């Protein structure tokens, strides 16, 4: 579990369109687009979206 | 499912729960930090610890 | 070292009692006596009354003509039954009585296997002359304490409806609490001993009480050593 | 009971209605969990009608905030009563004695 | 108009569970709150804990 994502918030500084990305993001892991890469673990794919923001490869 | 209490749903249950941002917010509040975020956990209570 | 162990049993009656443990170490009658304190206060195996079919129930809520309380409230000393089984998984108790006279526990359908170690626990009262009451107790063991609450909903598709679903109280235990003080062998520096005052209704042996306890401990640590 | 109180516990109890009193104390005699009839004596006794007191007991029924009125019987048969005496006590209340 | 009609009753047991309100008779208010053991709480010379 995560208990800070200030990362996200200095890789992505919108911290608004930050959420319009994650949200055509999530589009895609959920109607047709393409699978999430990284192997989740039970969290929803909203949270997916985080880590791979603090990763900073689909931004 | 939900209907009878399926094991199925106890693991799902778990899934969406345990990593959800939710918003704390207290209605009567006149000042913008009294509604904040946390992280519900599956806890054997009748109350918010 | 000198392996844990415990002397005579300081019974002083048959329904309470407080085991003495000798060869304890340094710690141990802290370390067993709250190991073993928690489960003597909770879990163990229990008699109490599940469901009981009285035959002038239109309601449990109701003034059967000859009882001081309700029907169901007869039911609610019913619920600390000092019942001690020998063997079955659930029995029925039955209780008839017509007759001037405190409805005691005397007057229930003695069987072999119900044994009650309190027999002047009067339930309810029958003080009208020509009037009378007949139900059937059934009693099961289990352990904790299981309410019919939680087991309502399902209603269990009663035909008799005179099934009336009340309140499993597992607990023959009330009293549990353990001392310390300086114990001597023979052959050591130091030892400790414990004095657990445990207190049972009337249903499971002192032995067999830390005899059961000591045993779901084993089986709780079943799974725990495997690494 | 409370172990503490000013005297105006058994003005309570005793005196809310919660119990079935008597008018004119006799040999309890036909007491029931519905109805308590007595049997009165003379020397409290009004030549009319005999002698049978009847009185309605408040055993369990409903209330405002969904409540259930409690009556808990306090007197045990065979016994005269006066006039003032208690047969079965309300809700939070033992033989006599105010114990919200 | 009121020809059939019917009237029934349906009573439940309530015991205290943790969130009602007990007090006193002087001023000092109060809700019940988490669950506790019996003997975890400090007993004296008459043995009552």
């Amino acid at each position: 579990a995560r208990v800070t994502v200030q990362d996200a918030v200095e890789k992505i500084g919108n911290r608004f369109d930050l959420v319009l990305v994650a949200a055509r993001r999530a589009r895609q892991m959920q109607v047709g687009g393409k699978d999430p890469l990284v192997p989740e673990e039970n969290d929803k794919t909203t949270v997916i979206a985080l880590r791979e923001i603090e990763e900073g490869l689909i931004n | 499912m939900v209907e009878r209490e399926e094991a199925v749903v106890w693991d799902i249950l778990d899934e969406v729960i345990r990593e959800h941002p939710v918003l704390l917010n207290r209605a009567p509040t006149l000042h913008r930090l009294g509604i904040q975020a946390f992280e519900p956990v599956l806890i054997e209570g009748k109350a918010i610890q | 070292f000198l392996k844990p162990r415990l002397v005579d049993i300081e019974q002083v009656s048959s329904t309470h009692a407080k085991v003495t443990l000798e060869p304890l170490e340094r710690g141990f009658g802290h370390t067993l006596g709250n190991a073993l304190r928690r489960i003597l206060l909770s879990s163990m195996p229990g008699c109490a009354v599940t469901e009981v079919e009285i035959d002038g129930v239109l309601h449990e809520y109701s003034t059967k003509e000859g009882v001081q309380e309700d029907i169901l409230e007869i039911l609610l000393n019913l619920k600390g039954l000092a019942v001690r089984v020998q063997g079955k998984d659930e029995v029925i108790l039955t209780l008839n009585k017509s007759g001037i006279g405190p409805v005691t526990a005397a007057d229930i359908t003695h069987d072999g296997d119900v044994e009650i170690v309190k027999p002047q626990h009067v339930i309810c009262h029958l003080t009208d002359e020509n009037a009378s009451i007949s139900m059937r107790i059934k009693v099961q063991r289990g352990r904790g304490y299981v309410p019919a609450s939680t087991r309502i909903h399902s209603e269990e598709d009663e035909r008799p409806i005179g099934r009336l679903l009340v309140d499993a109280c597992y607990s023959p235990v009330e009293r549990i609490a353990y001392n310390v003080e300086a114990a001597r062998v023979e052959q050591r520096t130091d030892l400790d001993k414990l004095v657990i005052e445990m207190e049972t209704n009337g249903t499971i042996d002192p032995e067999e009480a830390i005899r059961r306890a000591a045993t779901i401990l084993a089986e709780q640590l079943e799974a725990f050593v495997d690494l | 009971k409370p172990l503490v109180g000013t005297g105006m516990e058994r003005a309570v109890a005793v005196d809310s209605g919660v119990t079935a009193v008597a008018k004119r104390g006799g040999v309890v005699q036909y007491v029931d969990a519905s109805r308590i009839v007595i049997k009165v004596n003379e020397d409290e006794m009004y030549p009319g009608e005999a002698g049978i007191d009847i009185y309605n007991l408040t055993k369990y029924t409903r209330s405002n905030q969904n409540t259930c009125i409690n009556q808990m019987p306090c007197v045990s048969l065979g016994e005269p009563v006066e006039r003032g005496d208690v047969l079965a006590d309300g809700p939070s209340t033992d033989l006599g004695e105010l114990a919200l | 108009g009121v020809l059939k009609i019917v009237k029934v009753y349906l009573a439940v047991k309530r015991r205290i569970q943790p969130g009602d309100k007990m007090a006193g008779r002087h001023g000092n208010k109060g809700v019940i709150s988490k669950i506790n053991p019996i003997e975890d709480m400090p007993y004296d010379e008459n043995g009552t804990p």
